[PDB]
């Protein structure tokens, strides 16, 4: 299938080269498969979603998304013009205040929440957790998060974006999980994204354009809106029956375009998230 | 937390 004058980011991992602007995929498009996107909420009746979102936990007073952060990381993992996999199952977990913050601790019940809740639900293709936010290093945080990636959930979590070695924040330090990079439309490292050894794979990040709330749009940047590119990524190989949620990073590392990315430091990967497909 | 969403980038 193929989605004409598509963000840039979507194209991007369709592609082997940048600058287009068709987003190819097979249409199945992720259905089956759910992804339970930990953040500030998602505005669930956005008609970006088609209903296919859903609030199923906060630890405020509200379940909505006063923010716009997590409704923007979500359609860029599942919405139909702005999404990776554009028929899954979206769940919203907000542990994120509408200020974008929130503490470990609440960060930590989060995480083992999804853990346990993902027995609930009909995902017979698998399911994937999307993890926009992070802080300085914890191994109470690192360690939540490799418990996730351990239940059986792809765990997908952004770099960070203080353009320094991950090292120092977690959950991005955490080497079980899918640690994602920030690269611009010109296959740059994004100015802003952290890089270093733990980091696993690249994804689109600089003026990513998705969902937003009020039932609007826009495009913002960060090692945030790479996390759901490779996250979505999964659910859709997943679906396709490519690869599992233990070993789907891996699998999107060993596909990745090689080599095509600049301004990557020594000891970083070269790899971007990309979906091989053929029609 | 310790991340983003500010709303005025960098
Ligand atoms: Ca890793």
């Amino acid at each position: 299938a193929a989605q004409t004058n598509a963000p840039w980011g979507l194209a991007r991992i369709s592609s082997t080269s940048p600058g287009t602007s068709t987003y190819y995929y097979d249409e199945s498009a992720g259905q089956g498969s759910c992804v339970y996107v930990i953040d500030t909420g998602i505005e669930a009746s956005h008609p970006e979603f088609e209903g296919r979102a859903q609030m199923v936990k906060t630890y405020y007073y509200s379940s909505r998304d006063g923010n716009g952060h997590g409704t923007h990381c979500a359609g860029t993992v599942g919405s139909r013009t702005y999404g990776v996999a554009k028929k899954t199952q979206l769940f919203g977990v907000k542990v994120l205040d509408d200020n974008g913050s929130g503490q470990y601790s609440t960060i930590i019940a989060g995480m083992d929440f999804v853990a346990s809740d993902k027995n609930n639900r009909n995902c017979p293709k698998g399911v994937v957790a999307s993890l926009s936010l992070g802080g300085g290093y914890s191994s109470s945080v690192n360690s939540a998060a490799a418990r996730l990636q351990s239940s059986g959930v792809m765990v997908a979590v952004a770099a960070g974006n203080n353009n320094a070695d991950a090292r120092n924040y977690s959950p991005a330090s955490e080497p079980s999980v899918c640690t994602v990079g920030a690269s611009d439309r010109y296959d740059r490292r994004s100015s802003f994204s952290n890089y270093g050894s733990v980091l696993d794979i690249f994804g689109p990040g600089t003026d990513i354009l998705s969902t937003w709330i009020g039932g609007s749009t826009r495009s913002i940047s960060g090692t945030s809106m790479a996390t759901p590119h490779v996250a979505g990524l999964a659910a859709y190989l997943m679906t396709l029956g490519k690869t599992t949620a233990a070993s789907a990073c891996r699998y999107i590392a060993d596909t990745a375009n090689k080599g095509d990315l600049s301004n990557i430091p020594f000891g970083t990967v070269n790899l971007l998230a990309y979906n091989n497909y053929q029609a | 937390k310790g991340e983003a969403d500010a709303l005025s980038l960098d």
